[PDB]
């Protein structure tokens, strides 16, 4: 199950 | 014993024409059990176990939105490093993230991480404690000070001891008759002559599961590392590995070297001899 | 850019015996960047039906990938795999060892 949200670097 | 669920995303750029090539998979402890790949025809995360595909469609809608997510942030930081570097747009360049979580023997949150690397280089990273980031360089740097401001690691550990611990307990139960099972090795010996001086002894370990594994040999009842090779451990294909290690020896004295293999699916560790 | 050579195996799935059905493997591994290619070959010749396994790296970000063809083993047929990357000047043949 993915994390649901992922930042820009 | 212990477990893990690990995720693994790389994206490569594509100068001259269009979006990143990128390639996500899943896995849990050495099973893959999802994929996404940008240059397959459905768009949609696809099973990789059979104990996955007990998931409805919910999940599988889900986990698409999410990997098609993970893919939009990559594209666009593949520009923003391609920035930081002060690179030109000829150059193919390589962004690669991993996270997931480790737990032990009671399915109990025992780890967490989350790295990323840029052309094969450390970037940043979530320290062990799940509060702070290591950042290589000054490029690096400034993406630290953005998260920080923005709490990026709190969500990240939320996730990591919650969400990641919870699913990976979820995928074991279901997943029970091959992911709790483990598969010892078989084992035996080959015997090469090299000239009338010198032989080569080989000690194989085929057929097992998890992956990790040591293989040593004793001369006499001591360690020899010396004239040895082992190599690396290896894929079978059918979902367990394989390796060997090799000694080589004056022809005559095979009987004073045997063979020792430490495995997870083994109570005692064992011993073979040629002959 | 940093660059790594790919470390090669080529093997059996299952124990090798002639006439029995079986898969032949060519593991490929530790290099950097991702593109690579890979042949299996039978008597010298590129063999059609191959498959390989979704790019995945190691701790060090290294990179590897199994490609994989069904095959029936001879006595006679000679079987390898030959690899080229942008480490490597000439493509690199590794020859399949029953024996080992």
């Amino acid at each position: 199950n993915l994390v649901p949200q992922v930042a820009t670097v | 014993g212990s477990h893990s669920m690990r995720y693994f995303f790389t994206s490569v750029s594509r100068p001259g024409r269009g979006e990143p090539r990128f390639i996500a998979v899943g896995y849990v402890d050495d099973t893959q059990f999802v994929r996404f790949d940008s240059d397959a025809a459905s768009q949609r995360m696809e099973p990789r176990a059979p104990w996955i595909e007990q998931e409805g469609p919910e999940y599988w809608d889900g986990e698409t939105r999410k990997v098609k997510a993970h893919s939009q942030t990559h594209r666009v930081d593949l520009g923003t490093l391609r920035g930081y570097y002060n690179q030109s747009e000829a150059g193919s360049h390589t962004v690669q993230r991993m996270y997931g979580c480790d737990v032990g023997s009671d399915w109990r949150f025992l780890r967490g991480y989350h790295q990323y690397a840029y052309d094969g280089k450390d970037y940043i990273a979530l320290k062990e404690d799940l509060r702070s980031w290591t950042a290589a360089d000054m490029a690096a740097q400034t993406t630290k000070h953005k998260w920080e401001a923005a709490h990026v690691a709190e969500q990240l550990r939320a996730y990591l001891e919650g969400t990641c611990v919870e699913w990976l307990r979820r995928y074991l139960e279901n997943g029970k008759e091959t992911l709790q099972r483990t598969d010892a090795p078989k084992t035996h010996m080959t015997h090469h002559a090299v000239s009338d001086h010198e032989a080569t002894l080989r000690c194989w370990a085929l057929s097992f599961y998890p992956a990790e594994i040591t293989l040593t040999w004793q001369r006499d009842g001591e360690d020899q590392t010396q004239d040895t090779e082992l190599v690396e451990t290896r894929p079978a294909g059918d979902g367990t590995f394989q390796k060997w290690v090799a000694v080589v020896v004056p022809s005559g004295q095979e009987q004073r070297y045997t063979c020792h293999v430490q495995h997870e699916g083994l109570p005692k560790p064992l011993t073979l001899r040629w002959e | 850019m940093i660059q790594r050579t790919p470390k090669i195996q080529v093997y059996s799935r299952h124990p090798a015996e002639n006439g029995k059905s079986n898969f032949l493997n060519c593991y490929v591994s530790g290099f950097h960047p991702s593109d690579i290619e890979v042949d299996l070959l039978k008597n010298g010749e590129r063999i059609e039906k191959v498959e390989h396994s979704d790019l995945s790296f190691s701790k060090d970000w290294s990179f590897y990938l199994l490609y994989y063809t069904e095959f029936t083993p001879t006595e006679k047929d000679e079987y390898a795999c030959r690899v080229n990357h942008v480490t490597l000047s000439q493509p690199k043949i590794v020859k399949w060892d029953r024996d080992m």
